[PDB]
RNA sequence: ACUGCAGGGGAGACUGGAAUUCCUGGUGUAGCGGUGGAAUGCGCAGAUAUCAGGAGGAACACCGGUGGCGAAGGCGGGUCUCUGGGCAGUAACUGACGCUGAGGAGCGAAAGCGUGGGGAGCGAACAGGAUUAGAUACCCUGGUAGUCCACGCCGUAAACGGUGGGUACUAGGUGUGGGUUUCCUUCCUUGGGAUCCGUGCCGUAGCUAACGCAUUAAGUACCCCGCCUGGGGAGUACGGCCGCAAGGCUAAAACUCAAAGGAAUUGACGGGGGCCCGCACAAGCGGCGGAGCAUGUGGAUUAAUUCGAUGCAACGCGAAGAA
């Protein structure tokens, strides 16, 4: 707003698995209230993962989200008679929030069953560097850096 | 298939485009390359980045062809003039002095009319 | 009259540099130009760019200003020739020879007209592109007369200080320009003081409807000339004078209406300036508009479909219960 910042609200540990970054893939993933239906997917998801794996689901993850991570965004402007788009930096927070969003929203709409095995696909996929999330990055990257001439 | 160590080096920097010529100093162009002669079109032409990557090619021009050292003589009123000389500095050429030789009419020919837009 | 002073005052002649364009040749290759975005356009048959040389017309950066000059319009690249006016000083000379001026005469921006020349750049008309519903425009690409010179014509401008010419008087304060003058005369200061001619601003009285003027009056008086009697019709018609023409000057009436107008105040508005704010923008979450059902509305039908409500702020409203 035009008041300055908003201060965001904190996140707990999740006993299961102690890092903020799961219970942010729950809250990501949670609709219509349910935390624990959320929680159970999730966790679904990375014992799939483990499974086909081996190492560490938190380790997993976390190869997943640097490999998804992006460097800069499109957001558009206009001056006068034409819009054109203005590449800029992005903030390592808003980074991870529009990385999870995009993973989430990926494997929302994937060819499989039940969003368990979509899931840890889709984890797996950004682990390796080859799934949709990955694919969205390099769109949005390379489409960002055909714009570098309007840097202003 | 020529060898000239130093030259001229020649930046037309105008509000629609930017011409970054290479001559010896004699004046014979050795490169010419442009905003346009690289990737663009349009009013982007006019744009910093579009006149530092023509410098950009034209500085690697000159370094095939044989130069190594370019005085610089400047013009027009252009946005590009220092971008132009950063990336001929820092792309394996030395400028030396900077001069702007931006031809100045003692009230000569009239200009057009003044834009009603 | 004599001695000094400043000046883009004016006319003629000669001449200089910058820049644009064009021509020729060299270097050189795939773009150049243009806009908010583009395209028309130019180049690839060698363009833009760079260098050197040449041709040509126009206008004279810096000085340059709030400045100077001129009756007004207007006036600065330089040099020379001819010429106008003004200011200061002495009071040298004449002795009211002064002021205004109906008609009349001359001068008079730009645009335009005639004759010959010239034409770099700009640029009405015109053409293409672009915007838009349309675009006979604003923008872009071009481009003719014209803008230039010589001699004539035309005599019109918001030709304005929107203020006719001349004179006398009516506190001051503060810049600038041209002189002169003693003193402080070295306090070097070219400052201050006195006077004359101007040019700005602020300010006393006075005037004004107010805004404002205020020694450069729109204040206080005199002399002369010009002009007005509500707004349109109309600065038009007819007649007349001038003009090659365009047109200029003198210049009405019928009829129509009861306002047209000048200042200042409040409010509102603005694609005016400054600030701030709102799920208002932005990041996201969940919906409508697609399908079926329920309710209200419009229209149609009928015996009524009792009636009211109609933008946001009416439409599961009045109606928190129609066999
Ligand atoms: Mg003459
Ligand atoms: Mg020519
Ligand atoms: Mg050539
Ligand atoms: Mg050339
Ligand atoms: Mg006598
Ligand atoms: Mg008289
Ligand atoms: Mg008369
Ligand atoms: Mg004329
Ligand atoms: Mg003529
Ligand atoms: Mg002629
Ligand atoms: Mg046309
Ligand atoms: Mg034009
Ligand atoms: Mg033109
Ligand atoms: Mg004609
Ligand atoms: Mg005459
Ligand atoms: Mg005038
Ligand atoms: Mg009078
Ligand atoms: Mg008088
Ligand atoms: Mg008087
Ligand atoms: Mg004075
Ligand atoms: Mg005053
Ligand atoms: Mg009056
Ligand atoms: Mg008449
Ligand atoms: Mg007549
Ligand atoms: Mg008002
Ligand atoms: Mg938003
Ligand atoms: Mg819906
Ligand atoms: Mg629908
Ligand atoms: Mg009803
Ligand atoms: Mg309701």
């Amino acid at each position: 707003p035009r008041k300055g910042p908003a201060p965001k609200r904190p996140l707990v540990n999740d006993p299961v698995y102690g890092s903020q970054l799961v219970t942010q893939l729950v809250n990501k993933v949670l609709l219509k209230g349910k935390k624990s239906l959320a929680e159970r997917i999730v966790y679904g998801a990375l014992e799939q993962a483990r499974d086909k794996t081996g190492t560490d689901p938190v380790i997993t993850l976390k190869r997943a989200l640097d490999n998804v991570k992006p460097a800069l965004e499109v957001r558009s402007r206009r001056v006068g008679g034409a819009t054109y788009q203005v590449p800029v930096e992005v903030r390592p927070d808003r980074s991870t929030t529009l990385a999870l969003r995009w993973l989430v929203g990926y494997s929302r709409q994937r060819r499989e069953k039940t969003m368990i095995e979509r899931l840890a696909n889709e984890i797996l996929d950004a682990s390796n560097g080859l799934g949709a999330s990955v694919k969205r990055r390099e769109d949005t990257h390379k489409m960002a850096e055909a714009n570098r001439a309007f840097a202003h | 298939k020529k060898n000239v160590p130093h030259g001229a080096a020649h930046i037309k920097s105008t509000f629609n485009n930017t011409i970054v010529t290479i001559t010896d100093p004699q004046g014979n162009v050795i490169a010419w390359a442009s905003s346009g002669h690289v990737g663009f079109k349009g009013s982007r032409k006019s744009t910093p980045f579009a006149a530092q990557l023509a410098a950009e090619n034209a500085a690697r021009k000159a370094q095939d062809h044989g130069v190594r050292k370019v005085d610089v003589f400047v013009k027009g009123p252009g946005s590009g003039r220092e971008t132009a000389i950063r990336s001929l500095q820092a792309a394996g050429l030395e400028v030396g002095a900077i001069s702007d030789v931006t031809p100045q009419p003692h009230n000569g020919v009239r200009p057009p009319k003044r834009r009603r837009v």
